[PDB]
């Protein structure tokens, strides 16, 4: 139940893709970049709050932050 | 992908005596997950709980308690064997869910069928301050 | 009572004597070991923010290193402090005990 | 199995051995030295350990007859005392040397 | 089962128990809020704080009447020792209550410490039927706020938002009449019971009426012939109990202290809080409140803007953001209030307000260490509950060119000036210290830096004390701050300046310069951990978004080289560690200087404070033997509890440590090798819990370690305090 | 004398501490030889010890009741009644040495940043550049108000920020 | 063109930015209408270690 949310400034790098081990970021189309895309974040009911994506961001301040909340099973990475 | 693939969920799985890392009572009551792949040959592979187990030639099926012990063992068969798993997810119910391939195609490469979520057409920063929305919940929404 | 408060005399008395090194070192030690718990308990959160405002008067003066200040990492932190912990947990004992036995009893 | 056999096994001893030091001090603040573990007391001798001092003691004898004497005088014999001072006598073991040796487990 | 919070309630794990207690009384974030409510719950909620505040003195009243021995101390209150409370511990043995038994009563008891037997009996009460009746009064006003805080709940009598913000009618009664009104009653009190009570005479509701304070009356009052109240003062040859050297004066400006008690007039306490009723009646009458006069607080900040800018657009916009933060209010008040309970500290010692409390050396000790304890804690409150205030309630565009803004703006001057501050202070202290440290240690004692304060001792000799020989005004008789106040206040207080047996101005030598020098570095350096979690609460380079996540959170992650305790409350976390560090120097201080006087053997402390192993050896390795020995192996003392609370407070201290230096990591994985166990243990699997166990989060480890880290700093130094100071009775 | 202090000449516990100090060395010095080394070193050290005592004495100090020296530090005080050396004076000999530290660091870190590469310069130092500045630095009390009523000492608002 | 020339510094003026009133140089700039064109390299690293970042035309100024 966490959430994440990706600002204005990606460049469609795709490390945060890769990082997130749980699949809670893609990327989807965009005309903003050079690149053409853009991240997403569909699925945080699956985020575990790990912050790894964030170190992936290589911009000068995070295009992606995970703003820690409500906390869940899913969310606290119980296997029971 | 073209369609998504419903569950075999009788398959042979891997050689694997057994471990203390398996499922627990919260995988009868709630849910579980189980992925797939298939392999050319016989190979060896470091199990995310426990040691070491043999893939079969064919089709391999697995149950983990998280979704992260899945999608670990996918980043070392796509990098390692170079192989296409797919994971889904089944609930106490019976439902299944399929999960990572949602589109077929994998997250880190774009496809024309997406759609944005949470995407602030702003910069980092440049937000309201907390006072603006002192008695309501958020910030950054 | 019986082993601290007691064996402690020879240590504390030693100033004025050939064993007054040991009672030097029965106080350093203790400072060591405290010392350390700066390091355990706080965070290299904290301190990389302090050297921001003391970058600026380095900055201000025009006085500056060009490799940049940074604050030490989480892992050294955490053996920056079981170092200085133990080196003045083991220290104390060294003094502790080479004045209590050398002035037998 | 192995770290949780093991965790209940730490409970196990610190209740058991740590907390035996914990009943001392509150009998004896309460005025109750009776009801301690100790020598004029609830005695919790190590037998095994004495056993062991005695069988070394008396080897010469039987086990090792061709050997003089033991191998040290910790086990059991008389003092031996060099410028008026002892090399090493027997030790004795009791009720604390019980407390102490289960502490280190 | 938080119904205050959802999301919480939804958590499945024990952090919902944990975080639901912790959460409980912030307001602000719970759901579905409203300002107005916030207002009245919070309105509700202070009528508590006084009511547990009525029942806990209550309840020492009761408990001294029934079980203690205030009738036998008021004949002997030198050589009787105060009872607190009795004991019933079944636990003990024989040995023990025969022991605790040292009291006058049947039972073991405890002496008291806080020292109301001195406080009750100067103010007039000798018997414990008064005792009684009064702890049925305050348990009838703390029922009144209980009924009040649920009555001004309910839909009707429910007050509005305006009402609250009422600033300028909520000066002008609490000035006057709370402040004001009561300080004129308790002079009321003081001359016509108190007064009385101390010369002989009974003074009580059955007789207030019918006897007088003053033979004349209030003829003089009325007359203007205001001098006749102070005539025939108090002989010094007066029994504080008899009518032996009693006057009729009943307002006076004697000045210093009474002879057979070391302590102050009554009649100049009854003076003193006349004229304090008057200052604080007059400035109740200030601002304006439903009539045409009267001051507005708005129209005199905007008015106090220097025109040359110095300070921009200057106190504008300010008033609005006072009066609509809460923490702001609350940190100015905790701020007033910490310094307050600091001065009642340094104030109380060398003058005592109290008859036989300069005695009492136990007495005065634990009430100067627990005031100035509170002080601290106070303190780091206000700046705690200031940082808040930047994060929540705080407007940048509101609060433009103003001083608030202007002084954020530059915060990287103040942090550095602190930090260099500190850094000074430290290095030379420390320095000075060792300096003295080593070349005792080689057997020359006089090589040491012994530096002599002169500009304090210039303040005593400005203020009566002849010892120094400055010859300043004050100590010169040809000055006319001499001449002025010589029929007033200088024959009492030169006499008591002068004396080298009280705690008034005490001597001073060079071991008081490092010491004083040293609590500096612990002030500005604790400020300065405060003040940096305040001014960086709203943004760092490392986090330029503080604001967006809260006070309190674990860090931003491993990334950009580590984040870990850079929130404002982490900076409040590392400052309690200071702030006890500061108090225990101030307090160390205290106790030993005082020790020496009590024993006549001043030369102890100027001699062997100038190095740390006379602080090691003289101070703590040697008063701690009789505590110490509380319970021997061949018997017990009465000093067997403080010994018992000496270790445990040892332990406490030290089971914070796990929570400081062990973080969660290791635990979890270690909670998940239980539940394994749980679940395939062949019975106790059939048992399974309602809520998921796991390990305690990151913020809430930092506080309870605090909380085992602190109370250990406290229980060991208490048992210390008590037990060295009663056991040498001196 | 001032704040009820006598000179240490008159103090009658400065010398009970010096027969003190020295009685312990004559006890220590019963124990060896006259013509041995340990005798040699006691002796120099019952040397060192009279003329520490007596220096201190002679140099106008201030011994208090325990019988030790004691400073004093307002200027004011210190050069009415001649007790300037104390204190007065190790502050502007310490403050010439500080800056001088000062001045040479300034001055190193500005010019290497002049170059490429002004990091390998912090690690790998240019002894021959550093040497030079730390005997140029003796008017260091010069440069600076040089350097400030020029206004090249302080930058302007080209400075990081945080908000 | 739309922006600053090629190799020419510039001074930074978003306050998020580690580089906040610092200079560096511009490396290239875009021209298809893109958001946050100017690419800079600055000498200096930040927190993490990257040492260029895309900036507008706004955010940036002339040197000094
Ligand atoms: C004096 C401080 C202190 C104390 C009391 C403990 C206690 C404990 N530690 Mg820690 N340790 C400490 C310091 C301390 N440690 C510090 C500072 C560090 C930092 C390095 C560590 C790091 C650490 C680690 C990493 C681990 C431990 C473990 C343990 C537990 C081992 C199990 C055990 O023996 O419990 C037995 C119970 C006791 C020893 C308590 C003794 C007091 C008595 C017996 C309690 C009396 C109860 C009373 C009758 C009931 C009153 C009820 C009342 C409400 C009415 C135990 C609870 C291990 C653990 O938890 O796993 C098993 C673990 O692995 N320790
Ligand atoms: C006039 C006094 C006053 C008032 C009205 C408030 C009011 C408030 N404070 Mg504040 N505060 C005060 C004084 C005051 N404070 C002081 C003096 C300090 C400095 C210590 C603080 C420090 C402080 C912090 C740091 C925080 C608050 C917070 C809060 C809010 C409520 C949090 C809550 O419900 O916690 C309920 C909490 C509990 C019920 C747990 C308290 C348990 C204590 C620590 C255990 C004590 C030890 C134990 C009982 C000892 C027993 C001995 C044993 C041997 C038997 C509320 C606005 C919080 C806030 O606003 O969050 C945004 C917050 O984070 N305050
Ligand atoms: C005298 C002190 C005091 C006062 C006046 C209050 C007052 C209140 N508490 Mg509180 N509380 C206190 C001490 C106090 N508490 C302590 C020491 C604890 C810890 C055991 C709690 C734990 C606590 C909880 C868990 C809850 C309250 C709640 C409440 C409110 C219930 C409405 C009546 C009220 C404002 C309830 C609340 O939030 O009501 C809004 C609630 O759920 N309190
Ligand atoms: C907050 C106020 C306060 C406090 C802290 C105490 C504390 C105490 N009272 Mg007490 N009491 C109080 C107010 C208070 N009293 C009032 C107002 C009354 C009048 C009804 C009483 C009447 C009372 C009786 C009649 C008894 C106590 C007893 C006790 C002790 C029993 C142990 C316990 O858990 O409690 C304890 C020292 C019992 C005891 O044995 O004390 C030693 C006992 O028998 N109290
Ligand atoms: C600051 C004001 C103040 C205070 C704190 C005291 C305190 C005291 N007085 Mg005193 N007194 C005062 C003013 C004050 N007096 C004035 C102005 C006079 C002149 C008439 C007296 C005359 C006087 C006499 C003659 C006697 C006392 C006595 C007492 C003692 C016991 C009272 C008791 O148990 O309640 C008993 C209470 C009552 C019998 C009823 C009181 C009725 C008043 C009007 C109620 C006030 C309630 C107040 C509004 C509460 C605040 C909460 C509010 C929100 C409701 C106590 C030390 C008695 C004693 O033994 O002292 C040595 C005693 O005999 N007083
Ligand atoms: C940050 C440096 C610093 C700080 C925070 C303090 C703080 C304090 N000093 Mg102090 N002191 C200092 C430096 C400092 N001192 C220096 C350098 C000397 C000369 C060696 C002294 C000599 C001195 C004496 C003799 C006494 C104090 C005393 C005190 C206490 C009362 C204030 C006072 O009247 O002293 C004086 C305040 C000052 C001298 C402020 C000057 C600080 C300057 C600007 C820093 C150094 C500049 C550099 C030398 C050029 C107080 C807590 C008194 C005391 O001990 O209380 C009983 C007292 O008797 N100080
Ligand atoms: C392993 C053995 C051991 C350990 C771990 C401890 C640990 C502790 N003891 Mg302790 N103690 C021990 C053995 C031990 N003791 C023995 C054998 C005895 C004799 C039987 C004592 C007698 C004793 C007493 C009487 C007290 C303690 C106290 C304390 C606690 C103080 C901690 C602190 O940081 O406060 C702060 C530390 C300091 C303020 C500095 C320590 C003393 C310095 C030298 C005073 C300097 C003051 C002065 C201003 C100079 C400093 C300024 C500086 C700039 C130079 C601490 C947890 C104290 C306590 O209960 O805590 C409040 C306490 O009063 N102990
Ligand atoms: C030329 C080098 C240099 C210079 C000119 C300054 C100058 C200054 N520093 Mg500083 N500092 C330095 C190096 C330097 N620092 C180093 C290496 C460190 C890391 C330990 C620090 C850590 C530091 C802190 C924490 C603080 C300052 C502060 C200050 C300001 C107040 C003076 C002070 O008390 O600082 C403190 C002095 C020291 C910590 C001693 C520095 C160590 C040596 C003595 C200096 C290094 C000289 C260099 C290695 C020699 C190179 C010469 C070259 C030819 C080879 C001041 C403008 C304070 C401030 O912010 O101002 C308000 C402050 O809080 N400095
Ligand atoms: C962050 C914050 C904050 C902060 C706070 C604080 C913490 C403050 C402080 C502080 C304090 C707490 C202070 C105090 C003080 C005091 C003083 C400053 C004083 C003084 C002085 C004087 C004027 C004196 C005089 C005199 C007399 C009267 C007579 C005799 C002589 C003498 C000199 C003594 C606030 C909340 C605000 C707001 C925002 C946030
Ligand atoms: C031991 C330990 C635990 C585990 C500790 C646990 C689970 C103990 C808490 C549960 C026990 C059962 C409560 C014991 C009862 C208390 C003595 C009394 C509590 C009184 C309250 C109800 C008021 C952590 O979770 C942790 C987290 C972060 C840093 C350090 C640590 C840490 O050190
Ligand atoms: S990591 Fe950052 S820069 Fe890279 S694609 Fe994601 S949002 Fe854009
Ligand atoms: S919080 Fe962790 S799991 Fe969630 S998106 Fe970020 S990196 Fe991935
Ligand atoms: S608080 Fe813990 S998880 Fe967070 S950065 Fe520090 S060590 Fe890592």
């Amino acid at each position: 139940a966490h959430v994440v949310k990706i600002y204005d400034t990606c460049i469609g790098c795709t490390q945060c893709v890769r990082a997130c081990p749980l699949d809670v970021l893609e990327m989807v189309p965009w005309d903003g970049c050079k690149a053409a895309q853009m991240a997403s974040s569909p699925r945080t009911e699956d985020c575990v709050g790990c912050k790894r994506c964030e170190t992936a961001c290589p911009t000068d301040f995070l295009s992606v932050r995970v703003y820690l909340g409500n906390e869940s099973t899913r969310s606290l990475g119980l296997a029971y | 992908p073209w369609k998504q693939p419903e569950l075999d969920p009788d398959t042979p799985s891997p050689i694997f005596g057994g471990s203390t890392g398996g499922l627990l009572r919260k995988a009868q009551v709630e849910e579980f997950y189980v992925i797939t792949w298939e392999s050319p040959k016989e190979q060896i592979f470091e199990m995310p709980t426990g040691g070491a187990a043999i893939m079969r030639k064919g089709p391999n099926l697995l149950k983990f308690a998280r979704k992260e012990q899945c999608m670990a063992l996918t980043t070392q068969l796509r990098s390692k064997f170079r192989q296409t798993p797919c994971f889904y997810r089944v609930y106490a119910d019976g439902k299944v869910q399929y999960l990572h391939p949602k589109d077929g195609v994998y997250p880190e490469k774009v496809n024309a069928g997406r759609v944005g979520v949470n995407q602030n057409m702003r910069s980092i920063g440049k937000n309201v301050d907390p006072i603006k929305v002192v008695k309501f919940t958020g910030s950054e929404p | 009572r019986d082993f601290l408060w007691a064996q402690s005399s020879q240590v504390i008395q030693s100033y004025g004597s050939a064993l007054s090194a040991y009672g030097l070192m029965f106080l350093g030690a203790h400072f060591v070991w405290a010392f350390s718990l700066m390091f355990l308990f706080s965070g290299r959160g904290y301190w990389q923010e302090l050297i921001e405002s003391i970058v600026w008067a380095h900055n201000k003066l025009r006085v500056a290193p060009s490799i940049q200040p940074r604050a030490l990492s989480i892992t050294q932190g955490r053996a920056v402090g079981v170092a200085h912990y133990l080196l003045g947990g083991i220290a104390t004992t060294w003094s502790f005990f080479l004045a209590r036995i050398i002035a037998v009893g | 199995a192995i770290i949780s056999h093991l965790n209940w096994v730490s409970i196990f001893l610190g209740f058991h051995s740590f907390g035996l030091y914990i009943h001392n001090d509150t009998m004896s603040a309460l005025g109750r030295p009776q009801d301690m573990f100790s020598d004029t007391a609830i005695q919790l001798q190590p037998v095994f350990a004495q056993w062991i001092q005695n069988t070394h003691f008396t080897a010469p004898q039987l086990t090792a007859p061709n050997a003089l004497a033991a191998t040290s005088l910790t086990w059991g014999g008389d003092v031996v005392a060099v410028g008026g001072k002892v090399a090493m006598m027997p030790i004795a073991l009791g009720t604390s040397d019980f407390l102490v040796h289960h502490i280190h487990a | 089962f938080p119904k205050f919070s959802q999301g919480l309630a939804q958590d499945p794990s024990t952090r919902r128990i944990w975080y639901g207690l912790a959460t409980a009384h912030d307001f602000e974030s719970h759901d579905g809020m409203t300002e107005e409510n916030l207002y009245q719950k919070i309105f509700a909620s202070h009528f508590g704080q006084l009511a547990i505040i009525f029942l806990w003195t209550s309840g020492n009243l009761f408990h001294v009447a029934w079980q203690g021995n205030f009738e036998q101390w008021v004949t002997d209150p030198i050589h009787v020792r105060p009872i607190a409370h009795a004991i019933w511990d079944p636990h003990f043995g024989q040995p023990a209550v025969e022991a605790f038994t040292r009291g006058g009563a049947s039972g073991p008891v405890n002496i008291a410490t806080s020292g109301v037997y001195q406080w009750w009996y100067t103010i007039g009460l000798r018997s414990n039927q008064e005792l009684y009746v009064s702890s049925v009064f305050l348990a009838l006003v703390s029922a009144v706020f209980l009924f009040a805080g649920w009555l001004h709940l309910q839909p009707n009598f429910q007050p509005s938002l305006s009402w609250f913000k009422d600033a300028e009618s909520r000066l002008n009664h609490h000035l006057a009449g709370l402040f004001g009104v009561s300080s004129l009653a308790w002079t009321g009190h003081l001359v016509h019971v108190a007064i009385p009570e101390s010369r002989g005479q009974h003074v009580g509701w059955d007789n207030f009426l019918s006897v007088l304070p003053h033979p004349q009356g209030l003829t003089p009052f009325w007359s203007g012939n205001w001098a006749a109240y102070a005539q025939n003062p108090d002989t010094a040859s007066h029994a504080f109990g008899t009518a032996d050297g009693s006057g009729t004066a009943i307002l006076t400006f004697l000045g210093g202290f009474h002879p057979q008690t070391q302590s102050l007039w009554l009649s100049d306490m009854a003076h003193h809080h006349l004229a304090i009723a008057v200052l604080f009646i007059v400035a109740g009458h200030m601002y304006r409140t439903n009539f045409g006069i009267g001051h507005r607080l708005e129209a005199i900040l905007e008015a106090h803007t220097p025109p040359a800018g110095g300070l921009g657009a200057g106190h504008k916009g300010l008033f609005h953001t006072v009066n609509n933060s809460l923490h702001f209010q609350l940190g100015l008040a905790l701020a007033s209030v910490g310094t307050i309970t600091s001065l009642v500290a340094q104030h109380m010692y060398s003058l005592p307000p109290y008859a036989y409390l300069a005695v009492d050396f136990t007495t005065q000790a634990s009430l100067y260490t627990h005031h100035q304890y509170i002080a601290g804690f106070i303190m780091c409150g206000a700046f705690a509950h200031g940082a808040i205030f930047f994060i929540r309630d705080y407007d940048p565009e509101q609060n433009k060119g103003n001083v608030l803004a202007r002084v954020l703006d530059h915060k990287e001057a103040i942090i550095s000036h602190l930090s260099w501050v500190s850094l000074f202070l430290g290095f030379h202290t420390l320095g000075l210290y060792v300096h003295n440290d080593v070349v005792q240690a080689f057997g020359t004692p006089e090589k040491q830096i012994l530096i002599e304060p002169v500009f304090a001792q210039w303040i005593q000799a400005a203020q009566g004390k002849s010892l120094y020989g400055f010859d300043l005004l004050l100590a010169s008789s040809s000055s006319p701050a001499y001449s002025a106040g010589q029929s007033l206040w200088l024959p009492g207080w030169l006499e008591a300046i002068n004396n080298n047996q009280n705690s008034l101005f005490l001597t001073i030598g060079p071991g008081d310069f490092l010491v004083h020098h040293a609590i500096a570095l612990g002030l500005h350096t604790t400020t300065l951990i405060l003040v940096k979690g305040a001014l960086d609460a709203r943004g760092s380079k490392l986090m330029p978004d503080k604001k967006d996540f809260g006070y309190s959170f674990p860090c931003d992650g491993p990334g950009r080289g580590g984040t870990c305790d850079i929130s404002a409350y982490d900076a409040f976390y590392l400052a309690v560690f200071w702030m006890l560090n500061t108090i225990g120097w101030v307090t160390f201080y205290w106790h030993w200087k005082h020790l020496t006087l009590w024993q006549g053997n001043v030369s102890q402390f100027d001699e062997s404070s100038t190095y740390l192993m006379g602080w090691l050896r003289d101070y703590l390795w040697l008063n701690s033997s009789q505590l110490i020995n509380g319970y021997n192996p061949f018997g017990m003392n009465s000093l067997s509890v403080w010994a018992w609370t000496f270790l445990f407070g040892h332990l406490v201290y030290a089971t914070g440590f796990m929570f400081l230096i062990s973080w969660r990591g290791y635990w979890q994985e270690l909670i998940e090798t239980l539940v394994w166990a749980h679940e395939k243990t062949p019975l106790a699997n059939l048992v399974y819990w309602k809520d998921k166990p796991v390990a305690l989060s990151i913020v809430q480890a930092r506080l309870v370690g605090l909380a085992h880290f602190s109370v250990g700093y406290i229980f060991t130094y208490a048992a210390f305090l008590i037990a060295s100071t009663a056991g040498r009775f001196g | 004398d001032i704040a009820g202090l006598t000179p240490c000449s008159e103090s009658k516990a400065y010398n009970k501490l010096e027969r003190k100090e020295l009685k312990v060395l004559d006890k220590r010095l019963k124990q060896y030889e006259p013509g041995s080394a340990p005798y040699l070193a006691l002796q120099a050290t019952k040397e060192r010890t009279e003329n520490r005592f007596k220096t201190y004495a002679k140099q106008g100090l201030l011994c208090g009741n325990d019988g030790l020296p004691h400073l004093i530090s307002d200027p004011g005080l210190a050069l009415r009644f001649n007790h300037a050396g104390e204190v007065f004076i190790p502050t502007f000999g310490f403050l010439y040495v500080a800056g001088y530290i000062g001045h040479v660091g300034r001055q190193y870190i500005i010019l290497s940043k002049e170059d490429a590469k002004p990091t390998d310069k912090e690690i790998i130092l240019d002894v021959p550049l550093a040497l030079k500045l730390a005997f140029q630095g003796w008017a260091w009390p010069l440069a600076s108000i040089q350097e400030l009523r020029n206004g090249s000492l302080l930058e302007k608002d080209e400075n990081i920020t945080v908000s | 063109e739309i922006g600053p020339k090629r190799g020419s510094l510039v001074k930074v003026l978003r306050p998020e930015s580690y580089w906040y009133n610092q200079v560096g140089k511009v490396v290239s700039v875009d021209q298809s209408g893109i958001r946050y064109p100017v690419v800079v390299r600055f000498e200096n690293q930040n927190y993490a270690g990257v040492s260029t970042n895309n900036y507008a035309l706004d955010e940036i100024e002339e040197v000094k």
